């Protein structure tokens, strides 16, 4: 399973 | 360690072909299992593994989710990413990122990881201890203000040492049968005369898993690294890898090299020699 | 900067003319990503190729698989066809069951 919280943007 | 669970998403802009591509893909040690792609028909998560087909619907839906969601996001990092350095807006740049967990042969978390990468070149990566960043230049130095400001390793490290390392210990059981089972190369030595007084013996490897190997010529007990052909460790497309090893010897000497081979799946490493 | 991709070409199983096998072509260590590859059959592009999902090693260059179904024979000539930003002009490979 994925890194599931919202990822911040670079 | 024994084990380790890897994410690796590319994202690519392409000024003038529409927004920027994104895919995803899933591995358990050298075994992918899934995969995104957001240039689908139908963008959606698909399975790449037998083991994994059995996760329900909302697996899926997740899982998609997630990827959709980040296709956005990296649209616009690539955006923040072509001011950071001041870039035209016409060329084609790409962000990469690596991020999982290893296990250790006990099952237990060994290490965590999360490094990206711009154009090929190091960026930013959470270091070690999943609480501080190394920023490569001022530009991922602004990255990592930003992320420090979003407590975002904090996310990261809750993830790593949590959801990762067990949907792993899932995954290496429901796919026991074939992740933890390691299959022995199949070895052997060629000759190839090249000359009246040379000719190259070359070491085989072939069907192992997992991809880790060591091949290796020795002259007299003695290696022979610098006059080593090495060729890249490669996917058979069976799950398996081939890999060889050569080095070119003088006619009549070929009984003094021995070709040495370490895996995981062999019990004691093997020493094979030329049989004329 | 940009990095040139290296290219292998061989078989899932050892060749044995007559009998049905995989070809490969298996390219790495490239950058950028974008890359056209074509399996040639006396110098004709074969149409059925299926490849491997876009991924990378440690060192951020990318690899995939190219691979399709086909039957040696001693007369038979295969190659893999790879172009990249890298190469000025397309680079081919013959297959060698040797290597």
């Amino acid at each position: 399973a994925p890194q599931p919280a919202p990822e911040n943007a670079y | 360690g024994s084990h380790s669970m890897r994410y690796f998403y590319t994202a690519m802009s392409r000024p003038g072909r529409g927004e920027p591509r994104f895919i995803a893909v899933g591995y358990v040690d050298d075994t992918q299992f899934v995969r995104f792609d957001s240039d689908a028909a139908s963008p959606r998560t698909e399975p790449r593994a037998p083991w994994i087909e059995q996760e329900g619907p909302e697996y899926w839906d997740r899982n998609t989710q997630i990827f959709k969601t980040n296709t956005q996001t990296y649209r616009e990092s690539l955006r923040n990413l072509r001011g950071y350095y001041n870039q035209s807006e016409a060329g084609s740049h790409i962000i990469q990122r690596m991020y999982g967990c290893d296990l250790g042969p006990d099952g237990r978390l060994l290490r965590g990881h999360d490094q990206s990468a711009y154009d090929g070149k190091d960026y930013i990566a959470l270091n070690e201890d999943l609480s501080s960043w190394t920023a490569a230049d001022t530009a991922a130095q602004i990255t990592q203000r930003k992320w420090e400001a979003a407590r975002v390793a904090e996310q990261l490290r809750a993830y790593l040492e949590g959801l990762c390392v067990e949907w792993l210990r899932r995954y290496l059981e429901n796919g026991k049968e074939t992740l933890q089972r390691a299959d022995p190369p199949k070895t052997h030595v060629t000759h190839h005369p090249v000359s009246d007084h040379e000719a190259t013996l070359r070491c085989w490897a072939l069907g192992f898993y997992p991809a880790e190997i060591t091949l290796t010529w020795q002259r007299d007990g003695e290696d022979q690294t610098q006059d080593t052909e090495l060729v890249e460790t490669r996917p058979a497309g069976d799950r398996t890898f081939q890999k060889w090893a050569a080095v070119v010897v003088p006619s009549g000497e070929e009984q003094r090299y021995t070709c040495h081979v370490q895996h995981e799946g062999l019990p004691k490493p093997l020493t094979l020699r030329w049989e004329p | 900067i940009q990095r040139t991709p290296k290219i292998q070409v061989y078989s899932r199983h050892p060749a044995e003319n007559g009998k049905s096998n995989f070809l490969n072509c298996y390219v790495s260590g490239f950058h950028p990503s974008d890359i056209e590859v074509d399996l040639l059959k006396n110098g004709e592009r074969i149409e059925k190729v299926e490849h491997s999902d876009l991924s990378f090693s440690k060192d951020w260059s990318f690899y995939l698989l190219y691979y399709t179904e086909f039957t040696p024979t001693e007369k038979d000539e295969y190659a893999c066809r790879v172009n990249h930003v890298t190469l000025s002009q397309p680079k081919i490979v013959k297959w060698d069951r040797d290597m």
